[PDB]
């Protein structure tokens, strides 16, 4: 997952912005100002058509100001069920708006205001039918959507924070002194929470009421609260210190997270996967506005720092969770997020996509064929890792209760083959053509599943011992020599090392293991033995290996990119700069050319010479010969009715070399084409040249191209072709030779002489089409009977 | 299904001419389950749940009278000991500290103490004896004592921590709040002994009071005091009541010296043990479930305390019953549930029932559920890819049989040494009597009302049965008993397994032992080629063809089914599919030049490279059709 | 411009409760891969004793 910056909305009238609310269904972001400046507006689309917008959008669709106020506003909330928008001021004036179908006109539909009182926090029910209003005095008023007051109770203790349960049946209140109380929907006290987060800061004698004010309490909706086996979903944070995370209101084994930052706002994901905490951090020596992202377990995935040395106030997520809005001083910064989005792409065209369920515990894997448009679905409980090969995919899952991880292989359809179980935590997994290597914090495990040339090492019979298909597992600091076959109970994991590993890379005959301290270890596949020890100043993050094992790309944790030349016991850093890089992929055919993706911009680089950037909002699947394939996974997630088309999601971008080659082919003649193509001498270029030559009814150029390509079958094809009389049978046989038969049938039909088409169809082996053609066509009995017998045999087999 | 004793400790120190006795009254159990407590006259005993031994020596002299009740605090840190010395002690507990147990706070009522209870949330103590009831809060360290008109017998706090329920021997049951006010009062005519609160559940999310009266009845009461109207009757007077975690089971003890298990609705499942004396207190072992953990959780643990002075431990293991015919796998989930799973999309379909299911048999687009004294059948809409189950018919007749099968328009039940044929209406149709117990039966396809079947006896003779013939046809004879049988696709051979895990292959045309194998757990025939045999031992599965060396895989699991280019492996209660390569058999068939069988094998979904290979050799060896 | 300008929720003295139009309701359509969550359909048993 990565985060970066985007368009920056300017100040309305040079006024402080402190409250921003983003709608979830239709995008209507609302921001409050200083002198009663409320502005609701539409935001630009992240992606348009299949390319960059010539107008670049740049149009605020609504951008209308709804002042009505002389004082400041600091509470603006959107009702998701309806069009209502609630906003209050410092004078205790609660104003609710609604949308009328006119020229972007909003008029007040609730004007209430209680004098001699101060509003602290209003809240709306998850169902959108209840509103809770509270004051510093202690009075709590709960109302419906219609206007009939449910109850207006009075509480002795002062209140600071209000929270609603997902089922809207119970209430969470927080006092300014700092404590959490649970009440019923009828204002009846149930109990008081106990806090374990604040250690060494609270009074040792009494812990229920410390002197630390509460920053933010957030309960993630759509989450179960009458169960104990679920990831945590309720978070309570204090003004500066630890944040405490619960799976339930009655839980007594907390999850603790410590951050050195002044917590002010914590917001959950629309899907509940991650949550963001905004505020000011003094670790840099002064005040810096930062937003930190944490997982449901809590791992500090990323930290976003704004360029301004100021405070970040208020965070809102988009409906899909792909963009975030922060109100920083006098501007509304928009941060773009690319999540992990576990996906795998095979060489056969099948794409495997992992989708997380609302249960946050179970996953669905989707196998979509990019050619036949076939869709297959499987349900996998737990997912740790997903990887792909030319024709196989590896799935790494976790079994809870046995502290074990299962790795299994699946074909294009997804049938499991040779599933194995390991007791090693999959910190970083990779898998090459003939091996699968998973690395924990301190252990390394390798498994061979293919034979030396091309076989499956699972169904073998010869001598007793294990020759091919053996599993190895060793330690990183010591035990360089590869060990023998391990077991799920014999092998030991307890020993730990001071230098942990971060990233692993694999090749056909080489293996690279990185270290956090900056050391890279090289291993050989025939017999695992360390050879070299490369040194890097910064810890690598992604890492990528070139074909033939000549160079490699190092991506630092901060996003910096550089090129390292691997040499025996040496270190050569090629100067390439290009900081803040995100994705890097070396070509599997060209030893030099590669593609790197930086801040929604792609670059094709060869011989340290970059080209022009292209705006792209997709992920790179593969870089084949002068071609790069991208797939828009966001559109896949947002499918309306259940049809996926290869012409809308999948896009292919050609290199400048291929574009120029096609350019010069299409305007210039044939001989200079041959002369300029002899230097490159590539299989794809020869293939395209031969296709162009044969399309123009030229055989000398076509036979020359096939001779240069060293293809005997195509030469036999052309030799068979050249003995033809008419000008149309050659076209039909060529076009049915390529991949396609329907146009050949049509050209037979327009040429007539149908028995030729019948013979072509019967030799091609398709019998149903032959039966359909024969029926009511000629009425000859013998070939109809023979075709029906053949079709019956085909169905029986 | 099976109940096994684990460890028994007896306390024979009966003391005549002394009010101290050898009886045991209560057995407190820890939430984690690593420690157990018991109370005897003038002593408290500490035990380990897994193995029976005293981790700490018996404590004597702390209380000068008997101990009435012992309870934890749902966190494994406190004990509450109430004695006939008109005093209640609360002790602090922690396994790691050098003093494992030590008294913390002692208080006293005016009269003897009879019952005690704890608060799940706030850890407050409510102790009720004769003429008095007291509440203790750890923070304030100030007890609140109140007088009452007759001796409370039992107390129980709700799982929400808000309500409290108490009962009196005079027939009065009272429900109060944390402030101890008369929220609800109900008057009965019989003494009140056992009460409990139903555990919170996301499906139910409502708490009711379950109280067992001495007039042979069990009653459910709401918060307001209005009865739910169940009033289920019992043969014996209940004594103790305990709910399992998540509110799935109910352990009932009392008269008849039997400890029985029930569903929360009231359906009898099994009886745990019969001691031949009154069981004063029986407790269940709570379980802790991880976030998204996968486990069958068939194991159950119960602890019983009797009147003579025996504290016994029992383990309950649930057997696995399942059915697999084609494209479907219907297995019994946690008791009184049926889950149908498809191997392709891994999707599950759940059917919930109230009584215990005994056998599950699935025919073509038809599933049969055998509830206690009830039979259900569900059909399937074939046109839709997803299945839709509708109850076409229901059978009320009570039938007892360890094996049940359903065929087109008929049912077969195996009981003892007899096989009974039942019509769908319910009336018995035909009977078959054999010498010994019918161990395994296999059903083979055929016309309606004419489906044949194979039967194995404890003697070992294998017989054939036809529906209308009414005369068994002796197929063959085996000296050892028969456990599982299988039939080939063409019905050419038959694989049979004995009690010694011995597999034997018999040819039907000529009765001879062609193949014999040792240490075999399961076996299966192919349904397309008729020749492949896949047999799984405890750790290794072997696939054998005609006159071919076996193929080893070292795959963990047991083989249940074999389909074209597919083997089914079942581990515990989950199932998986694994593909096989037919390249080895194809090569071996090419070795001896039987291209027809090689092509038939390659037709099972082999890679195109082997297809072009086989085509090459077919062209070389002058076989143009193949 | 305060089209209505009425106090609600029992904030003022004289009862001036007002009516909100609740006709236009906006709902979220569940995702298709999210709509495959209901493969595990619950089927009750016919309990007619």
């Amino acid at each position: 997952m990565f985060v970066f910056l985007s368009k920056k909305i300017g100040m309305p009238n040079n006024a402080k912005i402190e409250a921003v609310c983003w709608n979830k269904e239709q995008g209507w972001i609302a921001a409050g100002g200083e002198k009663g400046i409320l502005k609701v507006l539409k935001i630009e689309d992240q992606r348009q058509k299949d390319g960059s917008n010539p107008t670049t959008t740049g149009q605020l669709l609504v951008n209308n100001t709804l002042e009505y106020h002389t004082s400041n506003v600091y509470l603006v909330t959107w009702n998701d069920r309806y069009r209502k928008l609630t906003s209050v001021e410092e004078n205790g004036i609660i104003v609710v708006w609604a949308y009328f179908r006119e020229l972007q006109l909003w008029k007040e539909e609730m004007i209430n205001d209680r004098k001699k009182s101060v509003v602290r926090d209003l809240k709306w029910s998850p169902d959108g039918q209840k509103v809770c209003i509270a004051y510093e005095d202690g009075a709590v008023i709960v109302g419906s959507v219609e206007g009939s007051p449910l109850w207006r109770k009075e509480f002795p203790h002062k209140l600071a924070l209000i929270e609603w349960s997902p089922d809207s049946k119970m209430m969470i209140f927080g006092t300014p002194e700092g404590e959490v109380r649970v009440y019923d929907s009828q204002g009846m006290e149930m109990q008081r929470l106990k806090i374990h987060c604040l250690q060494k800061l609270i009074d040792p004698s009494k812990s229920f009421s410390p002197d630390l004010p509460l920053a933010a309490i957030d309960w993630f909706p759509q989450a179960k609260m009458y169960t104990d086996d679920t990831p945590p979903g309720l978070c309570i944070a204090y003004q500066c210190g630890r944040v405490q995370l619960m799976k339930n209101e009655k839980d007594d084994e907390p999850v603790l997270i410590d951050t050195m930052m002044k917590i002010f706002t914590v917001k959950w994901n629309p899907s509940g996967s991650m949550f963001a905490i905004s505020g000011t951090q003094d670790e840099n020596g002064e005040l810096k506005g930062v937003v930190q992202f944490y997982s449901n377990a809590g791992h500090h995935l990323k930290t976003l720092r704004v360029p301004g040395s100021d405070r970040v106030t208020g965070v809102s997520w988009e409906g899909s969770g792909l963009r975030i809005a922060m109100a920083v001083n006098q501007a509304i910064f928009f941060a773009n997020i690319k999540p992990d989005h576990k996906w795998a792409y095979m060489s056969d065209g099948t794409l495997a996509f992992a989708y997380q369920k609302i249960d946050r515990v179970e996953y669905t894997i989707i196998f979509w064929d990019t050619i036949n448009n076939k869709k297959n679905l499987k349900f996998v409980k737990n997912l740790c890792c997903l990887r792909a090969s030319g024709d196989l995919c590896c799935i790494v899952t976790e079994l809870i209760g046995y502290d074990l991880w299962q790795i299994d292989l699946c074909n294009s359809i997804g049938s499991p083959i040779d599933s194995k179980q390991i007791n090693i935590y999959p910190n970083a997994v990779t898998m090459t053509k003939t091996h699968i290597i998973v690395c924990s914090q301190d252990h390394v495990y390798a498994w061979q599943y293919k034979n030396q040339v091309e076989r499956l090492t699972t169904f073998e019979q010869q001598t007793g011992l294990r020759r091919v298909g053996r599993e190895q597992a060793w330690f990183i600091d010591k035990e360089n020599d590869s060990n023998n076959q391990y077991d799920k109970d014999t092998y030991d994991v307890e020993p730990q090392s001071e230098d942990v590993i971060c990233t692993v890379a694999a090749n056909e005959n080489f293996l690279l293991v990185a270290r956090i301290s900056g050391t890279i270890n090289v291993y050989t596949f025939p017999h695992i033995s360390l050879e070299n020890k490369l040194h890097i100043q910064t810890r690598p993050s992604q890492m990528s290996l070139n074909k033939d094992a000549t160079r490699l790309a190092i991506i630092d944790h901060n996003g910096n990119l550089n090129i390292l030349k691997i040499t025996p016991q040496g270190d050569e850093l090629l100067p390439f700069e290009k900081k803040e890089c995100w994705f890097v992929k070396y070509s599997d055919d060209i030893p030099e050319s590669f593609v790197f993706m930086e801040r929604s911009r792609m670059y094709i680089v060869n011989d340290q010479t970059p080209e022009e950037p292209i705006i792209t909002e997709g992920y790179i699947c593969q870089y084949k010969d002068f071609q790069v394939k991208i797939v828009y996974l966001d559109d896949i997630m947002k499918s309306p009715d259940g049809v996926l088309r290869k012409e809308e999601l999948t896009l292919e971008i050609e290199a400048n070399i291929l574009k120029d080659i096609k350019d010069q082919l299409y305007k210039k003649s044939m001989q200079e084409m041959f002369i300029v193509i002899k230097q490159h001498d590539n299989d794809c270029l020869w293939r395209v040249y031969a296709k162009k030559a044969l399309e123009d009814n030229d055989f000398d150029s076509a036979e020359n191209a096939f001779v240069q390509c060293k293809d005997y079958a195509s030469l036999k094809f052309l030799q068979r072709v050249r003995e033809l009389d008419d000008r149309e049978r050659q076209r039909a046989e060529i076009q049915c030779y390529f991949n396609k038969v329907e146009e050949a049938e049509e050209i037979y039909n327009k040429i007539e002489r149908r028995d030729l088409s019948i013979q072509m169809r019967m030799k091609l082996g398709d019998w149903a089409q032959v039966v359909d053609q024969i029926r009511e066509g000629t009425g000859q009995d013998v070939e109809l009977q023979k075709a029906r017998l053949e079709l019956g045999n085909y169905y029986a087999e | 299904m099976k109940c096994s004793e684990l460890w028994t400790e007896i306390i024979p120190k009966n003391d005549p001419n002394s009010n101290i006795t050898n009886q045991v009254w209560s057995c407190s159990f820890n939430n984690d389950g690593s420690i157990l407590l018991a109370c005897v006259g003038d002593a408290i005993l500490v035990y380990d749940s897994f193995t029976g031994n005293l981790v700490n020596k018996a404590i004597r002299g702390g209380q000068k009278e008997q101990i009435n009740c012992i309870k934890f605090s749902k966190d494994g840190k406190r004990f509450a000991t109430a004695s006939n010395d008109k005093t209640v002690w609360v002790w602090s507990f922690d396994v790691n500290k050098n003093p494992k147990l030590a008294p913390e706070v002692k208080y006293s009522h005016t009269d003897k103490v009879l019952c005690l209870a704890f608060n799940p949330l706030t850890h407050q103590i409510f102790s009720g004896g004769a003429q008095d009831y007291a509440l203790w809060t750890p923070d304030q360290q100030s007890i609140e004592k109140s007088k009452f008109k007759d001796k409370i017998i039992t107390c129980a706090w709700s799982w929400d921590g808000l309500y409290l329920g108490f009962g009196t021997m005079g027939g009065i049951i009272g429900i109060r709040n944390r402030a101890l006010e008369q929220l609800a009062e109900i008057q009965r005519s019989f003494p009140i002994w056992c009460m409990d609160w139903t555990p919170i559940t996301p499906d139910y999310q409502n708490s009711v009071l379950v109280v067992g009266v001495w007039e042979q009845s069990i009653a459910h009461y709401n918060i307001q005091g209005q009865q739910l109207g169940s009033d289920k009757k019992l043969t014996y007077d209940p004594i103790d009541i305990n709910f399992s975690t998540q509110g799935e089971f109910l352990l009932v003890s009392g008269t008849n010296n039997k400890c029985t298990l029930y569903t929360r609705e009231g359906g009898f499942l099994i009886d745990v043990a019969t001691k031949n004396d009154w069981v004063w207190n029986n407790k269940l072992k709570p379980v802790i479930k991880e976030a998204g953990s996968v486990a069958v959780q068939d194991q159950l643990h119960v602890a019983l305390t009797t009147n003579d002075g025996e504290i016994s431990m029992f383990k309950i293991q649930q057997l696995t019953v399942h059915a697999l015919e084609g494209d479907k796998y219907a297995y019994r989930d946690n008791l009184t549930d049926i889950v149908v799973q498809s191997m392709s999309s891994n999707q599950r379909i759940r059917l919930k029932c109230k009584e215990l299911v005994k056998n599950i048999s699935i025919y073509k687009d038809k599933l049969a559920a055998h509830l206690t004294e009830r039979i259900l059948i569900y059909g399937t809409s074939s046109e839709d890819s997803q299945m839709k189950y509708k109850l076409h018919k229901r059978i009320v007749k009570k039938v007892e049989a360890h094996i049940l099968e359903i065929v087109s328009n008929h049912l077969i039940a195996c009981v003892k040494n007899k096989v009974q044929l039942y019509q769908l209406s319910g009336d018995l149709e035909k009977e078959w009597v054999f010498d010994s117990r019918v161990n395994c039966i296999k059903i083979i396809g055929g016309m309606p009302n004419k489906e044949g079947a194979y039967v194995g006896l404890k003697n070992g003779q294998i017989f054939k049965i036809f529906v209308d013939n009414s005369f068994p046809i002796p197929i063959l004879n085996h000296n050892i008993s028969i456990k599982n049988i299988d039939a080939s696709q063409k019905r050419k051979r038959l694989a049979v397994v004995d009690k010694n895990s011995n597999l034997t292959v018999y040819d039907l045309s000529n009765k001879e032992q062609v193949f014999q194998e040792m240490n075999i757990v399961s076996c299966a025939f192919n349904n397309n080629f008729d020749d492949l045999l896949a047999f799984s031992s405890t750790d290794t599965t072997f696939i054998r063809c005609s006159n071919h060396p076996p193929l080893s895989q070292k795959i963990s699991g047991q083989v249940v089914g074999f389909k074209a280019n597919k083997l089914f492996v079942l581990n515990d209660n989950v199932m998986s599919t694994i593909d096989v390569s037919m390249t080895q058999t194809m090569i071996k068939y090419l070795e001896r030049k039987e291209f027809q069988s090689a092509y038939e094998i390659s037709l099972l979904g082999v890679t195109d490279q082997d297809f072009l290979y086989l085509g090459n050799e077919a062209l070389i060896a002058t076989q143009f059709a193949i | 411009m305060a089209a209505k300008g009425k106090q609600g929720w029992g904030f003022g003295g004289k009862d001036q409760n007002v009516k909100i139009d609740t006709s236009q309701q906006d709902q979220k359509k569940q995702n298709i891969w999210e709509q495959n969550n209901e493969d595990l359909i619950f089927v009750p048993d016919l309990t007619q004793e």
